[PDB]
Order: structure tokens, then C-alpha cells, then sequence
């Protein structure tokens, strides 16, 4: 029907609230939750109805410091919430000693990501830890996993890695020509990414390879045009009404970003059926808590909600942000980001 | 031991087994953001959790309280992190944590750090004769479970299970045909074996595809498969291909299959072909077809393609 626009701006409020226990699974990626709030609200130019100063000081409370020693350079970044334990501190004093205290690498780019939609400088991060810790966490196939004490390894945080260098402005963080023999490595014989070598090609990785590259400058460079015809049409070949992740599965809002975003990056989004898309995704929209679904008469949450609203961006819907489609953030942030970056640079 | 549901289920703070331990509080700081609210039953097996790990007490006691820290929480990273330490200090029976993440991952299989446990721990035991038959249970309640299959190719190619592979794809494309997830397989275990350039296997695959194709005409995985094997050797050296996919569109026709043959015109002209001019018409005509009628929703990118093929050959 039409966008609930003031119904979205308090269900990500209350997301930015408190929480029933029945969401308890969530504890240690708080911050990608805050993100999905934050970058919403942003989104709908609705920043101003929450206290940017509290939250910045929760975030900072977040990174993991390098301690005096800086023995720990390696575990550096930043943390999904407190759940260890260790005593408040927004990156005031040195850092706090503890066994099993490190960053995971969605937090870390969720972090950084909150703090510039938050007009923070970044001042009080420590630049050279955080990128330690990212380079710790790179695989010798040139994937990451998300914390130094191991986890699984694939595309999406390959796309985090990518995104924290971009933020940083500077690509010590990684082993740039590793990670692009994994992202060449992943592309399937139906020419879609895989989350890594021989792996059905999906939406997501798909969409994590490409805004890698994108986010590196190295697009053209890694793929041939004839390589690149091959993913737009795996890619287009995703829309049904709405986007599904991956052939033959039924369709889920998230995608419209996700393979959208590939679309626009690759400059073909242009040519796909807006009205379709548009349709299916207000769908899902909760007419009565606000939020979208990834199905219609489906709950809502704060990933869908959020990529629905980058979603419906993409065709530039009426009263939202334009989204950098390989940021994945408003123009509006990104072009802060830019200056940011030029600012350092004196 | 001790149930959370149970009757007599008694929180760590009233145990005497634990009084030594001082409990250690989670604090959001002054204004808490995205704060979840804990019952007092949670708050207290995570009080102790925190306890244990800021001291890396690796002893029992622990091992035990992790299991249910787990069952609060099967997403905590940290928390499966902590019990792998465990198991390793304090020599516990591996072949009984198979029993326990099995039953988890059932639960819960969609988790990522269930199914990175399991891994981590058929690796420590070096022993894969439970994993393909527990994917395939997996796998009945849900064919399409990406981790499931990220596992089944991670055990298959670690430990060089390929030899019953293959049947298995063939006996799953006949539950569902429409499987993206068991044609992507069959691929897998094909290019890690034999190889697709013996021509008796390629011939044997093509042939397979289109018989699964003939079956349901409307199906992308099997074109995608099809198009995928052939490819890189060039559509165009397959003159027989070509005519049998025409004899095609009358009664198994799809917006796939029009496709296929725009593709097939297309390599032809990059491999500067006789009737050039009179190729691309063909092509066009399709394009338009596809546009106007096949694949209306994607109408703007076929004529788009078109104006692509137009420009590049004339
Ligand atoms: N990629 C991808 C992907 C994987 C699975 C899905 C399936 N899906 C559909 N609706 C929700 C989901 C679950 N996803 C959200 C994205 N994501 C992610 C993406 C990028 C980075 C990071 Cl840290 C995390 C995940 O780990 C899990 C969708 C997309
Ligand atoms: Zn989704």
C-alpha cells in the first residue's frame, strides 16, 4: 500500500530500548541490532529522536583496547555488548586484562559504522589496534573469521574486513590479493557467488564479493566483462516480484537489498521491475508494530526492517535516504565518511 | 545433572558447590542501548558463566555450568569457545559431545556456532563415519539447508568421501528436481572427480540435464547446470545442441530455455561466424521475445541486452 514511514522511526526506537527476554539470543550482536536502529533512523532523517552522546559513549564502552602491555594487539575491535563482564569504560583508560575478551569482527564494522552515522570522529579509536586484529583474523585462502579464537570463514566477513579497511581509509587490515583469489574462488558454474569455493551462489555472498571489490576499487580489474555479464544475469535472474537469495527458493524482502544492491553496483539495477519489488516489499510491512517481515503476515525485525527500508531506497522511495549501496549506509553518512578521511589527511 | 525445567532445579547462587565463587555482573553503564531484560533464572547461570571465564577455571564444575549457559543461549560464541577449552583440559569423551551437538544441531540448524562445534570436533577425532548420514537427516527436514551442505562438502572433501556422492545427488534430484542446492552438489562432486573434459562424462551429463529438463521444462537450476558445464568450452562448438533445443521450443518451450539459445548466438558471434548479420537478427528476435512475452519483468534488461548485441556486431 503506502510507507509507514513514522511507524518504522519507533519501531527502530524501541529497538534502541529495551528488550523482552525472549530476544536474549541476540546479547552478543547488540551492536549490529543498534546498527540496524541507528542506520534506520538515519535512513528516514529521524536521527534526532535519540541522545547521539549516550549512545557514542555505549559504543566506545564496546572496543576492546589494547592493554598496557599491548600484548593483545591481535583481539583488538570491538564487542557485540558487555556480556563479559568486564567494567564500563568508553575507551577512557588502558584496557582491561581478561582471558577471553577480544573483538568480533560484525562488531567491530558495526561499531565504526555507528559511530560515523553518529557524527563522531573516531578519535578515540585506536586505528592501528583495530587493524591488527583485522589482520589477525585473515585465513591463508584469504577469507576472515569473525574472532582470533577461531569460527567459521567465509564472504561475509570478507565484506566486514572490507568495509572496516574502507572506514579506516587504509587496507593494512588485509592481504588484498588473498582476499581477491577467495572472492574469484567463490563464483559458481552458474556464475553467482558462493559464500566460498563450491558452494551454491547466493544472493548474499554474491552481493558481499561484489561490494568487497567495489569498496577495494578493483571491480573492472578481477572480473572480465564477459565474467561480469555473467553475474548481472545471475543476479537480475534473482527477481520474482520481490528477491529470493537463490534459485527455485521463495522470496524474502532482505534481498531486495542484497542482490538490488549488487544490481545498482553493477549498474544494471536500472533495468529490473521496480513496481514488483516495491509491491512486495511493503507486503511484509507490520501495519500495526511497524518494522518489515522477510514474508507477508510474518513478523518483523531489525534486519529486515532495515534492509527493507535500503530496499526500497534503491528506487528511491519517498521520504528515505539515498543508501550507498557498497557501504551500506546513507549517502548522507558516506559523504561525512569522505570528509572525515580528508580531514585526517593534513 | 541438574535440569533448569527441573522441579528441584536450585540457582548457582543458593549451590554450595559454589560458594567460593564471587558472581560477576554484566553492566550496560548508565544509558543502556538495545538492553535485553533477563529472568532471574538467566541472569544467575550468566553471573556464574562470567565468573568462571574471567578466572579460566577449567574445572568440571565449569564444564557443566557451560551446558547451561548453552541452553540459555546457543548463540553465545564465547560460551562454545570456553566448552572446546574444557573438553580439551579436562580430557573429556569426545564421542559423547558428538551425542550432545547432535542433538543441538537438530534443534537448532540453523545456528552457526552449532555447526562449527561439530566441526571442530570432527577434526579433533578424525573420524567422519557419523557425518554423512547425520546430514542426510538434516537434510529430510530441511533439503535446502545451506549449512548442512557447507558440512557435507567440508567432510566429503576432508576425508575423501566421494564414492556414494553421486548416487545421493541422483536419488534427492528425483525427491525434488528443483533442488538448486543438489544440482549445485552434483556439480561438486563431478569437477572434484572425473572432470568434466572426458567427453563420455560430459555426454553422459548433458544428456542427464536434459532429461531432467524434458521433465520439468520450467526449471532455472537445470538450465543453469547445463549452460554451467558447457560454458567455458564455448556453446558455439556444439552444433548439435543448438537443433535439438530448437526441436525444443515448441512444446517444452521457457523463458530458460530462449535464453540458452540467445546465449549460444552469442558466443557464435564472438567467434566471428558465417551469417553474422543474419546471427544477431535471430538473437534480437529472441531478445524481443523474451521481453515482449517470455520474461516480461526482466523486459527492460532484454532489450538492454539487445541494444548490447546490436551495438557490438555491426
Ligand atoms: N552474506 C550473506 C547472507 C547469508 C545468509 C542469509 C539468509 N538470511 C535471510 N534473511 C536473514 C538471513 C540470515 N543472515 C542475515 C545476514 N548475515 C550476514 C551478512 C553479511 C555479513 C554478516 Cl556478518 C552477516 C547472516 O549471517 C545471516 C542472507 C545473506
Ligand atoms: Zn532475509
Amino acid at each position: 500500500l503506502d510507507f509507514l514511514r513514522d511507524r518504522h522511526v519507533r519501531f527502530f526506537q524501541r529497538c534502541l530500548q529495551v528488550l523482552p527476554e525472549r530476544y536474549s539470543s541476540l546479547e552478543t550482536s547488540r551492536l549490529t541490532i543498534a546498527f540496524f536502529a541507528l542506520s534506520g533512523l538515519d535512513m528516514l532523517d529521524s536521527l534526532d529522536v535519540v541522545n547521539k552522546d549516550d549512545i557514542i559513549e555505549w559504543i566506545y564502552s564496546l572496543q576492546v583496547l589494547p592493554t598496557e602491555d599491548r600484548s593483545n594487539l591481535d583481539r583488538c575491535g570491538f564487542r557485540g555488548s558487555s556480556y563479559l563482564g568486564i567494567p564500563f569504560n568508553p575507551s577512557k583508560n588502558p584496557g582491561t586484562a581478561h582471558p577471553y575478551d577480544s573483538g568480533h569482527i560484525a562488531m567491530t564494522y558495526t561499531g565504526l559504522s555507528c559511530l560515523i552515522i553518529l557524527g563522531d570522529d573516531l578519535s578515540r579509536v585506536d586505528k592501528e589496534a583495530c587493524l591488527a586484529g583485522l589482520r589477525a583474523l585473515q585465513l591463508e585462502d584469504g577469507s576472515f573469521c569473525a574472532v582470533p579464537e577461531g569460527s567459521e570463514n567465509d564472504m561475509r566477513f570478507v565484506y566486514c574486513a572490507s568495509c572496516i579497511c574502507y572506514m579506516l581509509n587504509n587496507w593494512s587490515g588485509m592481504d588484498m590479493k588473498k582476499a581477491i583469489s577467495y572472492i574469484r574462488r567463490s563464483m559458481s558454474y552458474d556464475n553467482g557467488l558462493a559464500q566460498g569455493a563450491g558452494l551454491e551462489s547466493h544472493g548474499g555472498s554474491t552481493f558481499c564479493g561484489i561490494a568487497s571489490l567495489c569498496l577495494m576499487g578493483k571491480l573492472e580489474e578481477v572480473f572480465s566483462e564477459k565474467e561480469l555479464n555473467r553475474i548481472k544475469r545471475w543476479c537480475i535472474m534473482r527477481q520474482q516480484n520481490g528477491y529470493h537469495g537463490r534459485p527455485n527458493k521463495p522470496v524474502d524482502t532482505c534481498y531486495s537489498f542484497w542482490v538490488g544492491a549488487t544490481l545498482k553496483l553493477l549498474k544494471i539495477f536500472q533495468y529490473t521491475n521496480f513496481e514488483k519489488n516495491r509491491n512486495y516489499i511493503l507486503s511484509t510491512q507490520d501495519r500495526l508494530v511497524g518494522g518489515f517481515a522477510k514474508w507477508p503476515d510474518s513478523h518483523p525485525d531489525a534486519l529486515h526492517a532495515y534492509f527493507g527500508i535500503c530496499g526500497l531506497s534503491l528506487m528511491e522511495e519517498s521520504g528515505i535516504c539515498k543508501v550507498h549501496p557498497a557501504l551500506n549506509v546513507s549517502t548522507r553518512t558516506s559523504e561525512r565518511l569522505r570528509d572525515l578521511h580528508q580531514s585526517w589527511k593534513t | 545433572f541438574l535440569s533448569l525445567d527441573s522441579p528441584t532445579y536450585v540457582l548457582y547462587r543458593d549451590r554450595a558447590e559454589w560458594a567460593d565463587i564471587d558472581p560477576v555482573p554484566q553492566n550496560d553503564g548508565p544509558s543502556p542501548v538495545v538492553q535485553i531484560i533477563y529472568s532471574e533464572k538467566f541472569r544467575d547461570v550468566y553471573d556464574y558463566f562470567r565468573a568462571v571465564l574471567q578466572r579460566d577455571e577449567r574445572s568440571e564444575r565449569a564444564f557443566k555450568l557451560t551446558r547451561d549457559a548453552i541452553e540459555l543461549n546457543a548463540a553465545n560464541y564465547t560460551v562454545w569457545h570456553f566448552r572446546r577449552v574444557l573438553l580439551r583440559s579436562l580430557q573429556k569423551d569426545l564421542q559423547e559431545e558428538m551425542n550432545y551437538i547432535i542433538a543441538i544441531i537438530e534443534e537448532q540448524p540453523k545456528n552457526y556456532q552449532v555447526w562449527h562445534h561439530r566441526r571442530v570436533l570432527v577434526e579433533w577425532l578424525k573420524d567422519p563415519s557419523q557425518e554423512l548420514e547425520f546430514i542426510a537427516d538434516i537434510l529430510n527436514q530441511d533439503a535446502k539447508n545451506y549449512h548442512a551442505w557447507q558440512h557435507r562438502q567440508w567432510v566429503i572433501q576432508e576425508f575423501r568421501l566421494w564414492d556414494n556422492e553421486l548416487q545421493y545427488v541422483d536419488q534427492l534430484l528425483k525427491e525434488d528436481v528443483r533442488n538448486n542446492s543438489v544440482w549445485n552438489q552434483r556439480h561438486f562432486v563431478i569437477s572434484n572427480t572425473t572432470g568434466y573434459s572426458d567427453r563420455a562424462v560430459l555426454e553422459r551429463e548433458v544428456q542427464y540435464t536434459l532429461e531432467m529438463i524434458k521433465l520439468v521444462p520450467h526449471n532455472e537450476s537445470a538450465w543453469n547446470y547445463l549452460k554451467g558445464i558447457l560454458q567455458d568450452r564455448g556453446l558455439s562448438r556444439y552444433p548439435n545442441l543448438l537443433n535439438q533445443l530448437l526441436d525444443l521450443q515448441p512444446s517444452h518451450s521457457s523463458p530458460y530455455l530462449i535464453a540458452f539459445l540467445v546465449d549460444i548466438y552469442e558466443d557464435m558471434l564472438e567467434n566471428q561466424c558465417d551469417n553474422k548479420e543474419d546471427i544477431l537478427n535471430k538473437a534480437l528476435e529472441l531478445c524481443e521475445i523474451l521481453a515482449k512475452e517470455k520474461d516480461t519483468i526482466r523486459k527492460e534488461y532484454w532489450r538492454y541486452i539487445g541494444r548490447s548485441l546490436q551495438s557490438k556486431h555491426s
